[PDB]
């Protein structure tokens, strides 16, 4: 799902894909996810 | 052998089940419910779950959720009962309840079942898209900073509308004086009076409609500039660039490339077309189409630092996707050549730092981000890059929060930073503060697609707290 940001440099648009990946792991690495 | 009589009834209900006689299977399951000792939670939950399966084939989704609910009370981690209730709630349009059930399913499965994660991803997009639509209706638009506006127009050279002055003339003077909030008004006066600067005002008003996050008002202006064949081809090519980018923003890759292709055909030497299309080709991982556009940018801008920094990164992604370590090091050394040839091109360092992070050189990537702070100290996105680096590198959530907070001090209107801070608060377990940061980015997001993604992060956070209560 390409989340394109308006008026951003290429390096910033590349960081969106990095942020999406970190958000997936963040929800899998929460206290509730490990304690269950 | 009172339990053997319950399984005997369950096993005859299974034979009515396989024969398609679900009503008669339901009665046998009901008989098995009665004969099961209340001390046997697992076996009793099995019988309720089997009856929910029979209700599911009759597509009586209400009874499915009812039997799965009773089965969970006896077996709280019965994953098959939880997942079947999640499917039932989806059919009943109980999207929040479906999200909570499938959230518990994915956690119990260790996020190892693609079937459960696809259902959670499906309901998360729908919930976030709904709230983004209703919020985008009556959202008040915010004018971005002058630094963002000048950086946006500086990414164009053939747009006309950004050129200096040698209705629309008054709008061009409000722009030269950085009084942006009154540009849309003066552009409408040209369009309503149909002056000689009608196409320019039509294009300039659409641009600031986009700049304030009103893509729905920019679309008719862009459509009209493109329909005017008498108008300057530079104005139509620029309008096609912006309508194509909006298409890609709305998950329309085919219509996006059609607008960009038409812009290249009607204006073949417009370097803005090849510059902005190639950036999208990289995001779409269409690398060989990207280097072709970036090579055209170098041909049309042989002294542009950014053009050669672009092409160097495009060559890197080509080596990164093909997985030849000989070509990877060839493009990696190409970055060191670009930064030596253009030592004050900050994006050259940032594109290098991305390739270094992709290839585990975090310490040197942090140095390249430090160089960007030297050249451009007021660029908040570099501090977001350093924060994202600290997460992939050392997982230092405290130093990562400080760097993301640093970007907010420079630009408090940076929705990307607030989204990163909320992501960190999810990883620390602070769900209420995470929703807090996601909402501040929602009121700052520039597109409905960005807002839907943020609303999805809120529903995922709220769903986890509800799962946490049990």
């Amino acid at each position: 799902p390409i989340i394109l940001r308006l008026g951003s440099p290429l390096s910033l648009n590349m960081a969106r894909k990095t942020l999406n990946s970190l958000e997936d792991k963040a929800f899998q690495l929460t206290p509730i996810a490990v304690q269950m | 052998n009172s339990l053997d009589r319950a399984q005997a009834a369950k096993n005859k209900g299974n034979k009515y089940f396989k024969a398609g006689k679900y009503e008669q299977a339901i009665q046998c399951y009901t008989e098995a419910i009665s004969l099961c000792p209340t001390e046997k939670n697992v076996d009793l939950s099995t019988f309720y779950q089997n009856r929910a399966a029979a209700f599911e084939q009759l597509q009586k989704w209400k009874e499915v959720a009812q039997d799965c609910t009773k089965a969970v009370e006896l077996n709280p981690k019965y994953v098959k009962a939880l997942f079947r209730r999640a499917k039932a709630h989806e059919k009943l349009d109980n999207k929040k309840e479906c999200l909570e059930d499938v959230t518990a399913v994915c956690i119990l499965e260790g996020f190892q079942n693609q079937q459960s994660m696809l259902l959670a991803d499906k309901v998360l997009k729908l919930l976030g898209k709904e709230k983004a639509k209703e919020k985008y209706k009556n959202r008040e638009p915010l004018m971005p900073s002058p630094q963002f506006i000048k950086s946006y127009f500086s990414s164009f050279t053939d747009d006309i509308i950004s050129q200096p002055m040698l209705g629309y003339l008054k709008a061009k003077q409000y722009m030269e004086e950085e009084n942006y909030d009154k540009i849309i008004s003066e552009c409408s006066k040209e369009i309503d009076a149909e002056g000689k600067y009608m196409a320019e005002a039509l294009l300039l008003r659409a641009t600031f409609y986009l700049l304030i996050g009103n893509a729905n008002a920019a679309k008719p202006d862009l459509d009209k500039v493109i329909s005017l064949k008498e108008a300057n081809v530079k104005l139509r090519a620029n309008a096609l660039i912006k309508r194509g980018s909006m298409y890609m923003q709305q998950q329309q890759p085919l219509l996006s490339t059609q607008d960009f292709n038409m812009a290249a055909d009607i204006d073949p030497q417009n370097a803005d077309v090849y510059h902005h299309r190639g950036q999208l080709k990289i995001l779409l991982d269409q690398v060989e189409e990207a280097v072709a556009d970036f090579d055209e940018c170098i041909r049309l801008r042989p002294e542009s630092a950014l053009a050669q920094a672009q092409k160097c990164f495009a060559l890197y992604r080509q080596a990164y996707t093909g997985n030849n370590s000989s070509q990877i090091q060839a493009a990696m050394k190409g970055f060191e050549e670009v930064i030596k040839k253009f030592p004050r091109c900050a994006e050259g360092y940032a594109l290098y730092a991305q390739a270094l992070t992709d290839q585990q050189q975090f310490g040197k990537a942090d140095e390249m981000y430090d160089k960007c702070i030297d050249l451009e100290p007021d660029n908040a996105t570099t501090y977001v890059h350093k924060g994202l680096l600290q997460l992939q590198w050392k997982q230092d959530l405290d130093r990562g929060l400080e760097l993301i907070s640093k970007a907010i001090e420079i630009d408090n209107k940076c929705d990307f930073a607030y989204e990163t801070m909320g992501t960190i608060e999810v990883q620390r377990g602070n769900m209420e503060k995470a929703i807090d940061m996601f909402n501040k980015a929602i009121n700052l997001a520039k597109s409905e697609m960005e807002m839907a993604h943020l609303y999805s992060l809120c529903d995922a956070a709220h769903a986890q707290t509800e799962v946490a209560k049990k």
